């Protein structure tokens, strides 16, 4: 260590060189990233949710590109002679309602008037002015198409006065009459209006208004924000509008300001812990320093763009762990103090160097390995958070031993009583009870072992919508109403899927940006003519129409080419199936010209797509549809084995092609299934990684192994048990979550991990005695750090997202958790069963 | 299915980077991107200096609006800007925007004519006013 000793001593020397050039290459790389690059921005969250690289990556990029490279431009083109030479609907805003007394149907009077009033409330306001559109070019605000006007209006008084007591009735006799006098729709919009929940008892109201959909309207979002408009009877319980994506923003917006706060509470509690807040300014600007440092590694350095916010997160993340090495520091420098300065300082340090070092480690080796995913935004948050955490490391070993240093060279009572008191009651509470804690642990722990596993697994969603508030908001309100009604269907869009060969399948689009893909290119073992070929195109087309979901007009092309064919003259008359290829593509472009110009002219795109190689002609690739027996759904395995078993068959006829025509592929909009089978996959993945990376760290360290062994049961079950304390919650499925497990590591390592060093460290032998040492001169600075970690995560809470009051949740319930675990349950393991003068040692 | 009075489409800011994205500067005759824009002597259309990219989208949306209307056909009623009339930014500075109507400047007409202007591949598209529509492009 000697140069190692001399660097210890220019630490005991020459402070301000370093402070202040450090500060300097900070603020250098900070305005560097800050200028040079520009401030990421989101207008939407709903990115890089992909899973490129993958073969339905290939499939799905190929397709989508080549899509939009279809007719628009190249000479891929639909016609190979166009080579050659006042009602509403759904885009108007609306508001869902009810009547929250006697909670009957709305059917009656007395919230008829209820409404009235709401109505006159409603479109009181200026700002709706702004935006009413008086239509009719007489600046008249354009009438609500609405119920009491539905009914002043086949009444001829005006809405409010319609006097229910019988139009109520005789309309729902028209109603009941009704099912398809007409008068002019109103029967059938509004049937638009409400749901299948009357055929009595609508359980809701609803409004429209002659308005725009847009995020234009975000002030008379606010405007209604403030108004209620459910004086007595009634509830505005679900409105639908376009303004979401930007609220988003705005919050997080509110939020950041609202966190520096939890910053603070932990800067106080430690300049307390010193009394000595220069320090805490210290560790403070050190924070926001290495988080622009990092930045800098992000934009400028590797020269990053697309900077997903959920990154973000690392903030919330980073304060519970930067303030960990500090009461783990200042504890030796009091001890040491209590038995010139730059030896006392190297050894001190000695001691820290492990403790800081590792769990760092573990920490950033898990948010790194996030890498490996098959995601986009994962890799920005694990890279980012890598890179931040290695930085706070730096920052303290370097930047903070100085803090020390002149904190000195500048030169209640209750307190101290309370924290003897409290290791001493604590080491009693285990020196007189020993095997209490054991069992009633060991219980738990299986207990959330069958929790999670046998019984209520941790099933998928399939209403994806990617929620985002509180469950309970009016924009989820609206969330579960839609199929509940009529304009809402796709009878439904049975699964057509498309099948095709001419082009290549791949994606070189940049993995990091979601707006980079790349290219296509072209598969040509293809020959368009060949005969045998030819051939089993048909046979091929004979072949599924031998299915059952085979499910049943330019389909199946080669028909309305033979009929042109054997469609005799006044060259392509009078002909079969097998023949030329030139005399083929020769003949074949005009009579496709021809179904073209026909009154079939059916919107399509299954079959040809060509090029200027008459003009010389060609097509480049083709296509072919089909319906299937199914339809749309959010399920996993019933789609899932319908593309197993069809795409099965693929193969089964594919190489019964001449290779020729071993040149396709297979679609369906598996994306969303996509996901929820990677998904999964690459997590345990992942989880995995990080799990061998701790791993080989417990056995680098503390070599003996009865020590790792019992830390990974600890902390193991502490998984479990947090898992299935989400599950007590009772979550679905996303990313973010296998995020956090991926964490869950790196996290709650260290307080074992601290532990069994100590221990290892300590120079007894004994369980109890060993142990009471490690006791007296590890315990609480753990506790501050978990402590940190609590308050930044439980201060999330009581705010408007899922991420970030999920994420408090995430926090506090595994660190205080993993906390309690290793906190008594290995303490009693040990206090019985350590290793003992040289045992198991490597 | 026609398009309404202040739709944007997409339902973003037009600058969103795929829908038409942020302006690139004016064009001046004395500018060299001037250089590069284009005029539309295309017969079937009524001014004429426009955008390569609005070339493309303007050429595509022509026929598929005459198979839209019959006697009515591809009226522009403002192409391109030096004059100073559009704001302190437009694409109109740089012959990529254009506000847009039939020849025979019928309003409740336009809703669908936008329709068919992304029919054609456009990038961005609003029935912003009854005088008119907007309709856009991103960056070349
Ligand atoms: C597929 O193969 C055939 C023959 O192997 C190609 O065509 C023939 O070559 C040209 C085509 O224009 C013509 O002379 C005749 O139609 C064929 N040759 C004869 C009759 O001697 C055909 O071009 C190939 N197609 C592709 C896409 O590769
Ligand atoms: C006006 O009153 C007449 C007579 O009852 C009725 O037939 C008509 O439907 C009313 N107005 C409307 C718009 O229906």
């Amino acid at each position: 260590s000697e140069r190692m000793n001399w660097y210890y001593h220019v630490l005991a020397r020459r402070p301000y060189l370093v402070v202040v050039s450090i500060a300097v290459y900070c603020v250098a790389c900070i305005i560097v990233a800050l200028v040079l690059n520009k401030l990421p921005d989101f207008s939407d969250p709903t990115l890089g949710f992909e899973t490129r690289g993958t073969k339905i990556g290939e499939r799905l990029t190929a397709w989508y590109n080549l899509l939009q490279e279809t007719d628009h431009h190249g000479a891929l083109f639909s016609n190979p002679s166009d080579l050659w030479e006042s009602s509403p609907r759904k885009e108007y805003s609306h508001f869902v309602v009810q009547r929250i007394n006697a909670t009957d149907s709305l059917f009656d009077l007395n919230g008829l008037l209820a409404m009235c009033q709401l109505q006159d409330q409603i479109t009181e306001v200026p700002s709706y002015r702004a935006f009413c559109e008086p239509e009719m070019l007489t600046t008249e605000c354009c009438r609500p198409w609405s119920l009491p006007n539905y009914a002043a209006m086949l009444a001829n008084k005006s809405s409010c006065f319609d006097l229910t007591t019988e139009d109520v009735t005789s309309l729902h006799t028209l109603l009941l009459g009704c099912y398809e006098k007409r008068l002019n729709i109103v029967f059938n919009v509004l049937n638009f209006l409400t749901d299948f929940s009357f055929i009595v008892y609508l359980k809701y109201a609803m409004i429209f208004i002659p308005v725009a959909q847009s995020n234009r309207l975000l002030p008379l979002f606010h405007e209604w924000e403030d108004v209620e408009l459910i004086n007595e009877l009634v509830e505005v319980v679900a409105m639908d509008l376009g303004l979401e994506n930007e609220l988003f923003n705005e919050l997080l917006l509110t939020d950041v300001w609202l966190v520096s706060l939890g910053g603070t509470f932990v800067m106080a509690s430690v300049w307390l812990y010193t009394g000595s807040a220069f320090i805490t300014l210290m560790s403070c600007v050190a924070i926001c320093f290495s988080l622009g440092l990092a930045y800098f590694f992000y934009a400028i350095v590797l020269e990053f763009e697309f900077f997903p916010y959920m990154n973000l997160l690392a903030v919330v993340v980073i304060i519970g762990i930067g303030a960990d090495d500090v009461f783990l520091f200042l504890k030796i420098w009091h001890c040491v103090l209590t038995e010139s300065l730059e030896n006392i300082m190297a050894l001190t340090m000695r001691h820290a160097a492990a403790s800081m070092f590792v769990t760092s480690l573990t920490t950033a080796g898990a948010f790194y390995a996030s890498y490996s995913s098959s995601i986009t935004a994962i890799k920005c948050f694990g890279i980012f958070a890598g890179t931040v955490v290695v930085t706070n490391y730096l920052l303290m070993i370097t930047w903070l031993p100085a803090s020390v240093s002149i904190m000195e060279r500048l030169f209640k009572k209750s307190i101290n009583r309370f924290c003897q008191m409290f290791e001493e009651c604590i080491t009693k509470s285990i020196m007189n009870y020993a095997y209490l804690w054991l069992l009633i642990f060991g219980a738990l722990g299986a207990s959330s072992a069958v929790i999670v596993f046998w019984y209520p697994g941790l099933q998928l969603p399939e209403k994806s919508h990617f929620q985002l508030f509180v469950s309970k908001h009016p924009f989820e309100v609206y969330s579960s109403l839609k199929q509940q009604f009529w304009f809402e269907k796709p009878y439904n869009f049975k699964m057509h899927m498309h099948f095709v060969w001419g082009v290549q399948a791949v994606d070189d689009g940049d993995y990091t940006n979601p707006n980079s893909y790349g290219h296509l290119h072209y598969d040509n073992n293809f020959n368009v003519s060949s005969r045998p070929a030819q051939l089993w195109i048909l046979d091929f087309c004979q072949s599924v129409r031998q299915q059952p979901f085979y499910k049943e007009l330019p389909n199946c092309f080669i028909e309305n080419l033979i009929d042109y064919m054997k469609r005799r003259c006044i060259p392509c008359c009078d002909a079969q199936f097998p023949f030329e290829p030139h005399i083929f593509e020769y003949c074949l472009p005009q009579s496709i010209s021809n179904m073209y110009d026909t009154t079939f002219f059916r919107p399509g795109v299954a079959g040809p797509k060509f090029a200027e190689a008459f003009t010389p002609l060609l097509v480049k690739a083709l296509v072919i549809e089909f319906e299937s027996n199914v339809a749309y759904s959010t399920i996993y395995a019933n789609i899932r084995q319908f593309y197993e078993s069809v795409e099965h068959w693929f193969q089964m006829q594919l190489k019964t092609a001449p290779p020729e025509l071993q040149g396709g592929w297979f679609t369906s909009d598996l994306k969303f299934y996509n996901v929820q089978d990677t998904l999964s996959h690459d997590t345990f993945v992942a989880i995995c990684l990080a799990m061998a990376a701790s791993l080989a760290v417990l056995l680098c360290f503390t070599v003996n192994i009865l020590i790792s062994i019992y830390a990974v049961l600890t902390v193991s079950l502490s998984i479990f048990n947090t898992v299935a304390v989400l599950i007590l919650l009772g979550w679905q499925l996303n990313i973010l979550e296998s995020i956090a497990v991926s964490t869950a590591i790196g996290l709650a390592v260290d307080f074992s991990l601290h532990y069994g060093i100590h221990y290892r460290m300590s120079p007894v032998k004994e369980r109890l005695a060993a142990t009471q040492f490690v006791l007296s001169r590890i315990i609480g600075p753990t506790v501050m750090a978990a402590t940190t970690t609590g308050l930044a995560g439980g201060i999330m809470m009581a705010s408007n997202i899922l991420p970030y009051i999920q994420i408090g949740v995430f926090l506090v319930v595994v660190m205080i958790v993993s906390w309690f675990y290793a906190t008594f349950f290995l303490m009693s393991l040990l206090r019985v069963a350590g290793p003992q003068h040289g045992f198991l040692e490597l | 299915y026609p398009l309404v009075l202040k739709q944007t489409i997409p339902n973003l800011s037009e600058y969103t980077n795929s829908a038409s994205g942020p302006l690139e500067g004016v064009i001046r005759r004395d500018s060299p991107k001037f250089k590069d824009l284009v005029p539309n002597y295309n017969r079937d259309i009524l001014f004429r200096l426009m955008s390569k990219r609005c070339k493309e989208k303007l050429n595509v949306l022509a026929y598929s609006v005459m198979n839209e209307w019959p006697g009515i056909r591809l009226l522009v009623t403002e192409s391109w800007d030096e004059d100073y009339h559009h704001g302190q930014e437009s694409l109109h500075y740089e012959g990529r925007a254009v506000t847009i109507a039939t020849s025979d400047r019928d309003q409740s007409k336009y809703g669908m004519l936008a329709r068919l202007a992304v029919e054609a591949g456009f990038d961005w598209v609003s029935y912003v006013s009854r005088r008119h529509i907007y309709c856009s492009v991103k960056s070349d």
